[PDB]
RNA sequence: GGGGAUAAGCUCCGUGCGUCGAGAGGGAAACAGCCCAGAUCGCCGGCUAAGGCCCCUAAGCGUGUGCUAAGUGGAAAAGGAU
RNA sequence: UCAACCAUAGACUCGGCGAAAUUGCACUACGAGUAAAGAUGCUCGUUACGCGCGGCAGGACGAAAAGACCCCGGGACCUUCA
RNA sequence: AUGGUUUGGCACCUCGAUGUCGGCUCGUCGCAUCCUGGGGCUGGAGCAGGUCCCAAGGGUUGGGCUGUUCGCCCAUUAAAGCGGCACGCGAGCUGGGUUUAGAACGUCGUGAGACAGUUCGGUCUCUAUCCGCCGCGCGCGUCAGAAGCUUGAGGAAACCUGUC
RNA sequence: ACAGGAUAACCGCUGAAAGCAUCUAAGCGGGAAACCUCUUCCAAGACCAGGCUUCUCACCCUCUAGGAGGGAUAAGGCCCCC
């Protein structure tokens, strides 16, 4: 029959994405297909088989057009008139790694192996991460051609 | 200003142009002065 | 700067100005406070200093408190409270060990008193929120303090979060702004504030610089 | 573009100075620098000139072609002989005097205007309703000058406000 | 109005083919 | 499964299986899967098998 | 095609026109009447339709030539517009 | 205006006895939508540790009463140059 | 052309019940801004305006008449905004009106009786299960158990204005 | 509140494309009770569940000593008590 993995299979990587001049979307869904598991042919959707995902430089992330000063972050406080928006200027200067969170946050899926596979995203808007301990693998972003 | 959906000339020295995404009319006569919107 | 100070709310009462002019004042207990630890950036991430008031036995101390009183270098005291600071210039002045008292502010000086309000209990929303009842007479069925209504109807189909309802007032922290000293009894140790202060008497208040009028 | 293709030429008491697309350069009024466009070719040119072409005719091109010949003419001769502007005051009571570097407007107002100089520019006044700005950058002469032309609301009845030298304002009449 | 306008224009999809129950 | 071991080959799924058909593969997807998991270099061999029965220019009418 | 304001998710007719009704399944985000297709049961086999192939989401961040700068796409008129 | 305070009976707490209407279910969120055109239950998202206590009454088109208004059908009683 | 607040058209949920006007209380939202704020043009001298644009942070009175909404009026005001939310809100209140049974006037009707005609009078039920909301605890967790002091992601509140 | 930042309408500077002109297409500025900061308050159930410190930082038993289970404790806390 067809495989499931069993309690000890599931093999975990450390990669590693330069966010710096990549484009946002491009490297979230990248970074949501290692986080998932997409990657591996031991992939399972009902396991968190994926690979762990740091980020850094995500201060340096491209964004295309005016998204930088017309497309807004909203979020809502749960009371009326508690909506607040920020724009992604304001985000990156404020908090540099909440747009690429959010961007491969909303590329995965909305569930409880969603938040399970949300932990395994590192963050970082430096070039430098702590864990280097992990020996993570540098990962470029590639095209498979056809 | 004025700010109408229809700007254009209304002398001579009224120039048009596109500013900031927004159809502009110019004049040494500010009443001239027009906007779309 | 904002320098500050932990103290004891005493009482209200009076005294006059130089013009005769009446001043309801606050006497603050603003006490022999000790520092105990010093608040940095490269190792807590801001700047405070850490002072601490009130004579208190050294058995009623729970010992890991009696601790850090120790590692600080001083005697335990009842009360500990974190004064946040601007800049490692600011908190520079403050060593452990240093003693402040009421000497640090000055007649005139104005000042913002953080404090423990009143307990008022669980209150309707009349007490709590201002909100008028209803009449007394006119035919009303029950409802002289009651607040009405509490929402909409089916398009919201819910009450919206923070409404204004019947609860829980009081022991809140209370910072009331720009209350002018009228005196500084060094003496004594305490401060007359020109007005209201937060909380009951014997209530721990902290009497820091106005952020705003300096 | 038919402003970019010709060059500038460099007088004597000039040091042009490249990596790239940067520009460096000085003279006797000071120095100056510009980044140039991407797609905007630069070159030095053997007699002594800064040659600006463009590659392609795409409007962009086009448009950066002539905006940075048109910068480079403007940065060396203000580094070279500098860029004035000579405002003049109208109306009764409308002065100006030179508190050290910054200025300081009456204006009819209940308080006196202080015009701080910023960096790269110096003031002058020939007299109370008469001066000048002086600098390397246009842009920054112009900011400044505009900035002090626009310190009164306009007064076309009676004109009394900042003007530049040859200004010829608009002008109503209010006749009760 | 807007809810009419939406849910008309919902049938100019490749899926729906221009018409649609209701339009 | 299958995608991700073709794309680890260096090969899309979709020319994976254009090249199996035109090598004449009747492998089923499930044995496909099973091999990725099991023998991938079993894998990386019907992968170079369908690289050399896919056309020189796939986006040619042919 | 009538009535209606050549409005109504309106109404009344016609149509070896359809579907729902009494019709599951796939697509259309969800969505009786739209598109595909008419479910005898089973299979951890394959080809397809409509629709789709960056991630959610299976399949292409497909190839080539151009276009678009408005996030147009991812609502809209007269009319305005180097 | 403009409401404040006091007591008492309840409410609250402890002990004891011990109902009720109601009830398709249930580990019963919010937004914008969609839908028999007003959604806890569908879609896309957002938010939300589990369980209680006191309270408020916006919704569950809440409970109650097979709407009395309207219409249809049938009665009853009343009137009269039926 | 917008909008969907008016009168309507349709009659699609609801007639084995979706309680109605107005007010009271509590609000919340939009901006098509009444004031405050910023600005362009003016047939804008100045005071004061007119018109248009941006702006919804806060504020936007109390009374006489009327059931009234609306409106008129009185005094004020910086201003006395327009609208939505089941013409917000009756398991929150009232019940003056509409809209039962009584009675009367006028009119109609032979009559019984009728009148978007008037008039006086006339039961407003429910111990809150769920969501929600306001507050308060219990448990567990935060990779030993505990304690003190804290950061502040993220939310809430506040944001008015005149006279001299 | 002051103050700052970024902005709306708007005022502009330098400037082409388009030998001029043009607030703009590259660039640079100014600019409102709106926005973010600032003020007050809640807040690490902020599941990235944080940080700085301090205290205890130590015993037995049973299963066959694998992973646990039970007991007694410390620091400390709770209950009773005022």
């Amino acid at each position: 029959p067809t495989y499931t993995p069993k309690a000890g299979d599931t093999t975990r990587s450390w990669y590693v994405i330069d966010a710096s001049d990549v484009v946002l979307g491009r490297l979230a869904s990248a970074a949501a297909t290692l986080l998932r598991g997409k990657h591996k042919p031991t992939f399972t959707p009902n396991v968190d088989g994926g690979d762990f995902v740091i980020v850094i430089n995500a201060d340096k992330i491209a964004v295309s057009g005016d998204k930088l000063t017309k497309k807004f972050a909203y979020r809502h406080s749960g009371y009326p008139g508690g909506l607040r928006k920020r724009t992604i200027g304001e985000l990156l200067e404020k908090h540099p790694t909440r747009v690429v969170e959010n961007a491969i946050i909303g590329m995965l899926p909305h569930n409880k192996l969603g938040r399970q596979i949300q932990k395994k995203l590192k963050v970082y808007a430096g070039p430098d991460h702590p864990h280097a301990a992990q020996q993570p693998i540098p990962f470029e972003i590639k095209q498979v051609a056809q | 200003m004025k700010v109408n959906p229809s700007v254009k000339p209304i002398c001579d020295k009224c120039r048009v142009i596109r500013r900031h995404g927004r159809v502009m009319v110019i004049c040494s006569d500010p009443r001239h002065k027009q906007r779309q919107g | 700067a904002r320098k500050g100070i932990l103290g004891t709310k005493l009482g209200m009462t009076q005294v006059f100005d130089e013009n005769n002019k009446v001043v309801p004042v606050t006497v603050v207990k603003a006490g022999p406070n000790v520092v105990t630890r010093i608040r940095t950036t490269e190792r807590d991430g801001y700047s405070a200093v850490q002072l601490a008031y009130g004579e208190i036995s050294p058995r009623k101390v729970i010992k890991p408190v009696a601790g850090q009183f120790a590692a600080a270098g001083v005697n335990p005291r009842r009360h500990v409270a974190e004064l946040r600071l601007d800049d490692e210039a600011a908190v520079a002045e403050y060593e452990v060990g240093q003693e402040l008292t009421a000497e640090i502010f000055s007649d005139g000086a104005y000042v913002d008193v953080t404090g423990t309000s009143k307990g008022k209990g669980f209150a309707g929303t009349m007490k709590r929120h201002g909100f008028r009842g209803q009449g007394a007479a006119h035919g009303a069925q029950a409802v002289h303090r009651r607040p009405g209504s509490i929402g909409g109807c089916a398009t919201p189909g819910r009450v919206f979060k923070g409404t204004r309802m019947s609860g829980r007032m009081g022991n809140d922290r209370v910072t009331t702004q720009n209350l002018k000293v009228h005196k500084v009894d060094a003496e004594n140790g305490v401060l007359l504030i020109k007005g209201a202060i937060p909380g009951r008497n014997g209530g721990l208040v902290v009497v820091r610089s106005a952020i705003k009028r300096g | 573009s038919r402003i970019g293709k010709q060059p500038v030429p460099v007088p004597s008491g000039v040091d042009v100075t490249i990596n790239g697309q940067n520009l460096s350069v000085k003279g006797p009024k000071g120095t100056l620098t510009l980044d140039v466009a991407e797609p905007i070719s630069v070159s030095r040119a053997e007699d002594g000139a800064i040659v600006v072409t463009r590659p392609d005719d795409e409007r962009r091109s086009r448009s950066l072609h002539g905006l940075s010949r048109t910068l480079i003419a403007n940065l060396v001769t203000g580094v070279t002989e500098g860029y004035t502007q000579k405002m003049e005051i109208f109306g009764v009571g409308y002065r100006v005097q030179l508190k050290g570097q910054n200025l300081e407007f009456a204006l009819g107002y209940s308080h006196p205007v202080l015009i701080e100089a910023p960096e790269g520019i110096t003031f002058a006044v020939e007299s109370p309703t008469k001066f000048s700005v002086s600098g390397i950058d246009k842009q920054k002469v112009g900011q400044i000058s505009a900035v002090i032309r626009r310190l009164r609301r306009p007064d076309p009845y009676k004109g009394k406000g900042v003007r530049y030298e040859g200004e010829q304002i608009r002008r109503k009449v209010g006749k009760t | 109005a807007k809810r009419g306008r939406k849910k008309r224009d919902r049938k100019h999809s490749k899926a729906n083919h221009g018409k649609r129950p209701n339009a | 499964r299958i995608n991700a071991a073709a794309r680890a080959n260096d090969i899309t799924y979709n020319r994976l299986i254009q090249g199996l058909k035109a090598a004449g593969v009747e492998v089923d997807r499930k044995n496909l899967a099973e091999l990725a998991v099991s023998d991938p270099a079993a894998f990386t061999a019907l992968v170079d098998v369908a690289r050399a029965a896919l056309p020189e220019d796939v986006n040619a009418p042919s």
